[PDB]
């Protein structure tokens, strides 16, 4: 199972930029499909997390209008962040927290990281 | 919310030597289960971050037997019995009790 | 016990299904078995009180519920087996026991309401009723059907028909 | 006038303590020898059977006891005397009577997908079968729990967690491996030294499985030896394993708590309905005592190990 | 059973305080009740010893002692309380069971002693004393309260009252 | 129960050892004690049967089988203590009833065989019998040893030397 | 002359199997219904009245069962039917039940003082709290057991020979601490793994702790499995220790050795004396039979599941 | 004519339940109350004796128990209540009361070297010894399994495997040796710790020594305990082994399986013949109850704990 972000590569401040993940070579059921940030030199941020069923979960940190999509017939996860106002470059990572919060407590940790992409907003 | 601090900024190790890196922050780091809730991440140099140890003290697959993680509560410690040079990176430390995950400071080790 | 089955009446009837105690008589007007549903009442009543008690006293058995014990278990084994054969056959014992003195107790019963019979119309017709063996009576008197539903219904008046001969 | 008393036309006989073979007039035989030989549904439930199956072979779904998929409410348990699709892997679940113990209370199961084969990210959930547990003439295992073999050439530790937050009892099952050396061990699981640790509020346990050369059951020279526990509600179950671990899959809520037994018997079902059942056969009968069998679900008459029992209610 | 309770006796008269068992007479000298001692104080030991026993055999029963199982032990469980049910539903059913049929015993040879003391009375005073239907007696002779006294001590002598007629 | 024992026969005979029920007779043509062998053979078949059954459902009772437990068992060892003497207990007790019970009944047996053959004795001779209380009966008729004979065998009819002078 | 019977103007009733509800003459009743409703004494011995406590909660002396740190001669034992005060530190105990069963002929404990506080010269004894045990709001521990912790870092091996010297066989009391996780003992002890060696004459014991995760009951994780053994004169026990020691400080020496039980119910503590004790309330009756309650201790009637139990020793 | 019933001379008196001491007429006593007062056979087979020697001190061979070396076809096996030679080292054969209960449906013994003395090379047999038990005054350990100690400052793995060829089933008897500290378990054995591992087709157990500071029982500080199976035909028995193993020699072969007890009694041997045996005696008559003791073997009276029961056959 690997993950494969694909990117805009730049956007401009006013428009939500479209960063969408892509699970290839295996399923997009039964885990956690979780966004996570990396700024230049300023550590790394968890962005969201989705169930496949729903469950959005944002950060309460930072709120951009975020709308974390999710979308099993294609086995897509897709990023949004609308009203970007340039302290959002990132060097975006899509990962799968393999951890269930229900009744099912077990949690494996992110063990799939993708490539990775880059965005440098202007 | 939860916040972090990595006590050791860069080690230099040399090979051979066991290592310590450690966070900490204000809970307890237990949820309701009872296993603590801590990954450490590598995110070597143009690679992408890998689990190593995960709930804690417990290893990934493939990472070999030189890692190893300990404590509970607010302690903790990683620790990497005979380092090599393979195993350079920034060792993230990623809080996963709650809902608005957090990480460290990173710890870049440099080869001695 | 009592004497009365094979005793001192010869043998039952094979005229009368409607009760079990019957008074045969001859007499001008006729002659039919009589059912005597006082006797015969009170002792079905009783007989229906006595299942009644079988099926109330056994209602709590030992319920028997199979148990399995694996191999190295044998002592509890046995001693499950050895509890519910020995309960079994305690239960066994009892119920084998009780229908036996039940039955002697139920044919000396029947035998007793025989002889109560006998004795009640003894007791009426005291000197005027021959009393002969076989579980019958000659009445000095003579008497017509009448004075046999009154001996059947139990009021019968000595100061009637007092005659001797 | 005559005082006297009848007879009929009678050749039922009863028995005294002074004299036995005795003549009655309209007697009534509380005994009831008679039994219509089949097994049919009790106050119009359709029972459990299980034909050549197991307790062992149903709660730990056989691959040859694939009948019982989805079982609805029944009023007793038909096993028959000895089943031969029962643990066809070898190996003893522990408390295994108590087990069957505890499934003599319980008239329904729902069996829930607690943990799904999509939550074993790390570990080989496809090749966990076996010769000695056929189905249709290929290798299987059973259905109900994963044998967990290492994925990757790795088998870290395990540290499920199941929270019941469902309102009812769980039966949760699982089971340790014991293999006949070290190198099987390597073949299958990466550690060489393994455990299982089970916690809950009650239950405490850990099992460090046995490796020694034993003979051939059922074609191979393994055991697994299976466990179980009673989850309550609001109480959390805790598996932590790296290794020899046979990890649920499904487990049976209990939502219907009665009355039942297991019969181990080994009769053809029929097709009718009454109240009370026995293992050769059924009784339809309101005598007070039946000598048919001991064990009769439901209410029945009182076993009597005697032939005749004929209360005298007649004259002779 | 032998038929002198509600049988030769319609009712047992009241106001007569010695014991169970009596006589009552109407001669000219008093007309009071008194009681049979001796064959009063026959039944009287007769249901003493009865009830000692009862008492007697009740000892060394199962006295049930409390005996605890964890969790793990309910085969156990389930065995040690249907084996104290069971005993109990045993020792219940023998006491119960042994009560109705003792009851059902006392009840008959109490009526067994009514009967005693009027066919032993009728032993004696074959042809002088009538027998009335009712448990009764009258003699053919004027029969003092010194021979009342004698059939209650029961040293009667017929040859003396060869007075018929 | 009936009154063999202390009643109208005032006790036993030492000289006649065949034959428990028996008769004597003082006639002119011998005087001796002789036995009524078929109401003697009912009884004892009766007593016979009697044991056998005692015996039969006797051959199913509990035995205890020795089982030794260690000392972490005490529990199970007291209620296999319990178990073992419990049924014992409860056999003791239905081995002692059995032997408080049928020993009643059968001496209310042998009474009730004295008293079925005494009032059969009252029947069959009937009138030309008296009946002196202590249990002799001493006939109008003078009776010759066929007679008599008869009377053991049953076959004497009232009709046969109607005399009651 | 007449013949008749006696009548005593009375409606009191007796069963027989033929009727039901006969009027009778002079019966007396051999069923005891009645009963005061309390405990109290057995021939002037004060019983031991523990209350929301159980045997587990007093012989491991537990904070919220204070009352009870000298108890005087008993006749029985009365533990509530659902106690509150047991096991506040999360825990079982080996053979309890057997316990129970040994202490039901037990009338007298002298409690002695076997091993004292000075007798740990490396070992932390008033640190051995907990919160799951209040004392007054205040964090506290068993009396008669103390959870040695580690001291100057270092738990060293607890070697300790204790020799029967007494007449009397002496109850001793332990126990094991199975932790919740290795950081818990990395900080309650030094060494990872430990064994708890224990030897008797007629005892072997090599416990170890189990480590792994589990639930919380009462606030806390962990569990303090406990065991005991009774040592005969001129008996010696033996511990051996490097770990998880549950030591302890306090037994129980059987002077009087007698009968009693472990009796069951809630009813409070009565001024009375009598011969026999009813769980629900005192007989004091010389009846043969009781309906009141199966388990009575003292010179009692025998029970009896019934009711209207009354022989006809008259006439009607 | 005058009826009447016979009076004999007799004192025989019944106790009815109206009156007691009732005299009677030719009455018959249905219990014995009377034995030989010494052990009989049974239909000829001669038991075994046993004179102060058990089933642990016959099974596995006390020297002091060398009487019983070629044991016939026995009838039942007669133990005294406290034997004096019965695990002469100390220790505890695991299952004893369960193997005593097997010993009870088996009627006949043949030993068989399953194990010759030549199957051991590199290892010591017949040369470890301990003065618990004495033969001769010289010490001697039990003669039907050999304590092998290490022969030449090393311990090669025990790896034997008996394939069951016979057709009967073998009991076989082994162990583990506790030693008493470290240095006494290098001492005697060159591997520290021990794994002694045991397989069967329906058994596993893998046993590990309980090294720890003990008393003395018999002037000896370790501990013996021993452990059995019973082999199925064509079932191998498999035994792995580095140290403490004591190894079987001699396994009993099961012939006759039939009805055995074990009496417990210490009643001499007598040269008698009987149906029926009892543990203080023997019943020589065909009473139908029997007070001398509960414990019977063979067509024998009902136990009935009573002194006096006859059954009236006879009028007074
Ligand atoms: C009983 O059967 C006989 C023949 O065995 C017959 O003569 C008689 O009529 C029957 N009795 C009835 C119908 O009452
Ligand atoms: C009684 O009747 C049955 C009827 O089957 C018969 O077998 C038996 O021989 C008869 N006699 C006895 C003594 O049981
Ligand atoms: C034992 O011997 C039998 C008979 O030769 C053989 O069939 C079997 O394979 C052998 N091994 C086992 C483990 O039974
Ligand atoms: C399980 O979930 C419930 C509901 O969230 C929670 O109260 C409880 O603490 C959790 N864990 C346990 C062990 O019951
Ligand atoms: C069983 O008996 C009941 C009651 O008589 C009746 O209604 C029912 O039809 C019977 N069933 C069968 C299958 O015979
Ligand atoms: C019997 O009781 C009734 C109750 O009304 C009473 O009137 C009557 O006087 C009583 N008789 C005797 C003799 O006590
Ligand atoms: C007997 O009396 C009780 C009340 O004492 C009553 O409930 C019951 O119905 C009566 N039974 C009969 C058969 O009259
Ligand atoms: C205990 O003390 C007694 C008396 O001094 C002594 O004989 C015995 O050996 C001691 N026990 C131990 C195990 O040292
Ligand atoms: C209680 O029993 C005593 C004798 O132990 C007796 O004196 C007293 O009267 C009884 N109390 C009651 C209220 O019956
Ligand atoms: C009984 O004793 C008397 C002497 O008192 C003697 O004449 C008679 O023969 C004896 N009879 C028997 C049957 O022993
Ligand atoms: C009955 O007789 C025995 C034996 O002589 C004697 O010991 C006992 O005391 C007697 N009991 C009575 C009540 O007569
Ligand atoms: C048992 O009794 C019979 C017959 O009296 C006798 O032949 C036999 O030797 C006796 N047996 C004993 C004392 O073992």
């Amino acid at each position: 199972v690997q993950l494969q972000e694909s990117g805009p590569g730049l956007v401009k401040p006013s428009e939500t930029l479209s960063l969408t993940c892509t699970v290839s070579g295996g399923s997009i059921s039964s885990y956690y499909w979780s966004w996570i940030r990396q700024p230049p030199g300023k550590g790394l941020e968890w962005i969201g997390s989705i169930y496949y069923s729903g469950s959005t979960n944002y950060n309460p940190s930072l709120k951009s209008l975020s709308i974390i999509s999710v979308d099993t017939s294609k086995n897509q996860f897709s990023l949004k962040l609308n009203s970007v106002t340039a302290a959002d470059t990132a060097v975006y990572y899509c990962a799968r927290e393999l951890a269930s919060t229900g009744p099912l407590y077990y949690y494996y940790g992110m063990d799939v990281w993708g490539q990775g992409t880059t965005v440098t907003v202007s | 919310d939860i916040v972090m601090t990595q006590s050791p900024l860069s080690l230099p190790v040399t090979p051979g030597e066991p290592a310590s890196i450690s966070c900490r922050s204000s809970q307890s780091l237990l949820h309701s289960i009872g296993y603590t809730y801590l990954d450490w991440y590598l995110q070597k140099p143009g690679q992408s971050p890998k689990l190593l140890i995960y709930l804690g003290t417990d290893r990934a697959p493939g990472v070999p037997d030189r890692f190893s993680g300990s404590g509970s509560g607010t302690d903790f410690t990683l620790k990497i019995s005979r380092v090599e040079a393979e195993d350079v990176g920034v060792y993230y430390c990623m809080q996963a009790l709650q809902t608005p995950y957090t990480f460290g400071q990173g710890t870049k080790l440099e080869i001695k | 016990l009592f004497g009365a089955i094979a005793g001192f009446i010869e043998g039952g009837w094979q005229g009368m299904v409607d009760g079990w105690y019957g008074y045969h008589h001859s007499n001008e007007q006729g002659s039919g078995y009589a059912a005597d549903k006082e006797s015969t009442q009170k002792a079905i009543d009783g007989v229906t009180n006595k299942v009644n008690s079988i099926i109330d006293k056994m209602n709590t058995q030992f319920e028997a519920v199979g148990r399995e014990f694996n191999n190295l278990e044998r002592r509890i084994e046995n001693l499950n087996k050895k509890m519910e054969d020995g309960f079994l056959d305690v239960w066994t014992y009892n119920a084998e026991l009780l229908v036996l003195m039940e039955n002697e107790r139920t044919l000396d019963f029947h035998d007793s309401n025989v002889k109560n019979l006998y004795d009640k119309v003894r007791l009426q017709l005291r000197d005027n009723a021959k009393e002969l063996g076989n579980g019958c009576f000659e009445f000095y008197h003579k008497c017509d059907n009448e004075c046999m539903e009154s001996v059947r219904n139990g009021t019968y008046y000595y100061p009637q028909y007092s005659e001797e001969a | 006038i005559c005082i006297g008393y009848h007879a009929n036309n009678s050749t039922e006989q009863v028995d005294t303590i002074m004299e036995k073979n005795v003549t009655v007039t309209h007697a009534q035989d509380i005994l009831e020898k008679t039994h219509n030989g089949k097994l049919c549904d009790l106050n119009g439930v359709k029972p459990l059977i299980l034909k050549d199956c197991s307790v062992a072979g149903w709660l730990l779904g056989n691959p040859m006891c694939d009948e019982f998929i989805r079982v609805p409410e029944w009023s007793y348990i038909v096993e028959r005397d000895n089943p031969a699709n029962d643990l066809c892997y070898p190996g003893s679940l522990n408390d295994y009577e108590e087990l069957k113990h505890l499934l003599s209370r319980i008239n329904h199961f729902e069996k829930i997908l607690i943990i799904p084969k999509s939550s074993w990210p790390n570990h080989e959930t496809s090749l966990g079968v076996s010769a000695a547990c056929p189905y249709q003439g290929a290798p299987s295992f059973f259905r109900n729990v994963v044998w967990l073999i290492k994925k990757d050439d790795a088998y870290p530790t395990i540290k499920i967690s199941y929270n019941n937050t469902n309102r009812e009892d769980l039966l949760i099952l699982w089971g340790i491996h014991h293999s006949n050396n070290a190198e099987e061990q390597t073949n299958l699981y990466k550690n060489p030294t393994t455990y299982i640790s089970v916690g809950t509020s009650t239950l405490n346990q850990r099992l460090v499985p046995k490796i020694a050369t034993r003979s051939q059951v059922n074609g191979q020279r393994g055991r697994m030896d299976f466990f179980w526990t009673i989850l309550k509600p609001d109480d959390a179950i805790h598996f932590e394993s790296n290794g020899n671990f046979i990890a649920p899959e499904y487990a049976y809520k209990i939502v219907k708590k009665g009355d039942s037994t297991i019969m181990k018997s080994g009769v053809e079902y029929g097709h009718c309905n009454t109240k009370c059942q026995t293992p050769v056969g059924a009784i339809n009968s309101s005598m007070p005592f039946h000598n048919i069998h001991p064990l009769t679900i439901g209410e029945c008459p009182k076993y009597v190990k005697s032939n005749k029992l004929v209360l005298a209610t007649g004259l002779r």
